[PDB]
């Protein structure tokens, strides 16, 4: 339950994405867990709110993170790709144009087990997560907050 | 399915991370899958 950033695995064992925890809620990308059930330790964990459009999903309570991209500065991807350390990945961030708004995107290419993994503005704060984007032979990777 | 979650960080950001990656600008549309495929 504690704050920090964390392993989504599967049962040998599998990494199949990331997430973070904040204010007692879990956040990760729908196409992770598929808002399947999670355990923590002897705990268990049930999904509360999910969104296939979004691809997010958010466990013991709702969506927390709402820090969004202020457009102008880098951003650090806190990637934590599958049998490797925690890692700070710092970048400028394009932007994907959309009937919709502009949403910032990111040109980093991780394997897919890091899919949730948390993109940070420079105060600290969770400004979306990494794993759903499109390819221009290169990945870019949406940067996708959810609403509080 | 044992679908199990195991802490790897706090959340910081670090002064001497790596820097890397372009800065596109993209035109894209979002499907009801959630999925994004470009547009022209
Ligand atoms: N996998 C399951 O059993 C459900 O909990 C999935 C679900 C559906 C809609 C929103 C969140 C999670």
């Amino acid at each position: 339950t504690t704050d920090g950033v964390y392993r989504v695995m599967t049962r040998g064992s599998t990494q199949v994405g990331v997430g973070v925890m904040q204010e007692g809620v879990f956040h990760t990308m729908w196409h992770v867990t598929k808002g399947a059930a999670l355990r923590s330790g002897e705990g268990r964990l049930d999904p509360y709110w999910g969104d296939v459009k979004q691809d997010l999903v958010s466990y013991c309570g709702p969506w927390k993170l709402d820090a969004a991209w202020d457009g102008l500065s880098e951003v650090q991807l806190l990637a934590v790709p599958p049998g490797e350390r925690a890692k700070n990945i710092q970048t400028l961030p394009g932007i994907f144009k959309t009937k919709d708004g502009d949403i910032g995107a990111v040109a980093l290419d991780y394997p897919a087990g890091t899919s949730g993994s948390p993109i940070l503005d420079k105060s600290g704060r969770v400004i979306g997560l990494y794993g759903n984007g499109v390819v221009i032979g290169s990945y870019v990777s949406a940067i996708t907050q959810g609403k509080r | 399915v044992d679908m199990y979650i195991e802490r790897a960080g706090d959340i910081t950001w670090e002064k001497d991370a790596e820097v890397t990656g372009n800065s596109p600008r993209l035109d894209v549309a979002l499907d009801e899958s959630g999925d994004f495929s470009l547009v022209e």
